[PDB]
């Protein structure tokens, strides 16, 4: 049946940010990283 | 019951704290690390370090000496390394420990068992004489370990080397909820206020553990990889970067991880490809580590035949994102 919908908000990444991969079994910090510039490698 | 939580917030806490530092020397440049290899590696230096230098290092890691029994932190460390090394089975998580000791050297007894047993340490012997072989001798361990992402670790090796501690970290990891190829989309990414650069932007409309925190005041993102292991996205709001990066914790990441309401959102997360090359002796200044690189360094604990010290202390970890998964590497070299 045709319902009326929301309109998804959107999130572009595109500018710097700060990340991090945990451990779920112990929650500790894999690594961590903040990305200013992805095309410098 | 188990003992790792036990310096989990430790270890956290010390991430932001050698976050913070690495931010500030540079404001333009990308940074990335392992918070773990970095300290299990100190962790198992200290095991032959005594006096100020012991607990210089300890106390650096963001351990409350007093509040924790020194035994107790080696203890929880062994634990961690344990469960980090047993991954699901769709996710796989490898970290090493290696020695190299020079030929004539002898050890300490107590120190080998130690490390071989508390930090499950592997044990070499190399001739430090011929730079280049021992040199390429470690290399391959790293290599063989990250599984060819990090393969030139030490490039230079002072000809008189007693002994060097190593130390590795590899992840691999695929998305729960995967990216379609197609949709990948070059978009722009507004680096600076007058720089733009094009990159390539993944897409996905859906369900996404996504929400923005007004105490933050950034969009937090949580995503998980096929295992027990998720990952954090910060977006910070405009102009509120810096306000983002001094008010992390460790208590305020747990709090995300046990969310988990869904909600619809258009995602666009870049594909990355980025990478770490540092000398960490001077950041490690700043956070107390000092008279290890110094001529009052105790390295007793390792060995009777001469004083020793460190003279670097250098971290390279490597990171791709894609439209599938996650893998990063990471190396310690002390």
């Amino acid at each position: 049946e045709a319902i009326p919908r929301s309109i998804p908000p959107e999130v572009k990444f595109n500018k710097p940010f700060v990340f991090l991969m945990i451990e779920q079994n112990t929650k500790s910090p894999l690594f961590m990283g903040k990305v200013v510039n992805p095309t410098q490698k | 019951h188990p003992t790792f939580n036990k310096i989990t917030p430790n270890l956290a806490e010390f991430a932001f704290s050698l976050y913070r530092q690495l931010a500030h020397q540079s404001n333009s440049t990308n940074i990335f690390f392992s918070p773990v290899s970095i300290a299990t590696a100190f962790a198992m230096l200290s095991l032959g370090t005594k006096a100020d230098t012991h607990d210089e290092i300890l106390e650096g890691l963001n351990f409350n000496l007093t509040e924790i029994p020194e035994a107790q932190i080696h203890e929880g460390f062994q634990e961690l390394l344990r469960t980090l090394n047993q991954p699901d089975s769709q996710l796989q998580l490898t970290t090493g420990n290696g020695l190299f000791l020079s030929e004539g050297l002898k050890l300490v007894d107590k120190f080998l068992e130690d490390v071989k047993k508390l930090y499950h340490s592997e044990a070499f012997t190399v001739n430090f004489g011929d730079t280049e072989e021992a040199k390429k001798q470690i290399n391959d361990y790293v290599e063989k370990g990250t599984q060819g992402k990090i393969v030139d670790l030490v490039k230079e090796l002072d000809r008189d080397t007693v002994f060097a501690l190593v130390n590795y970290i590899f992840f691999k990891g695929k998305w729960e909820r995967p990216f379609e190829v197609k949709d990948t989309e070059e978009e722009d990414f507004h680096v600076d206020q007058v720089t733009t650069v094009k990159v390539p932007m993944m897409k996905r409309l859906g369900m996404f553990n996504i929400q923005h925190c007004k105490k933050l005041s950034s969009w937090v993102l949580l995503m998980k990889y096929l295992g027990n292991a998720t990952a954090i996205f910060f977006l910070p709001d405009e102009g509120k970067l810096q306000h983002l990066e001094n008010e992390l914790t460790h208590d305020i990441i747990t709090k995300f991880l046990e969310n988990e309401d869904r909600r619809s959102a258009s995602l666009h997360l870049p594909k990355l490809s980025i990478t770490g090359t540092y000398d960490l002796k001077s950041v490690l200044g700043q956070l107390g580590i000092t008279k290890v690189f110094s001529n009052g360094a105790d390295l007793s604990g390792v060995t009777e035949e001469a004083p020793l010290k460190l003279s670097k202390a250098v971290h390279k970890a490597v990171l791709t994102i894609d439209e599938k998964g996650t893998e990063a590497a990471g190396a310690m070299f002390l």
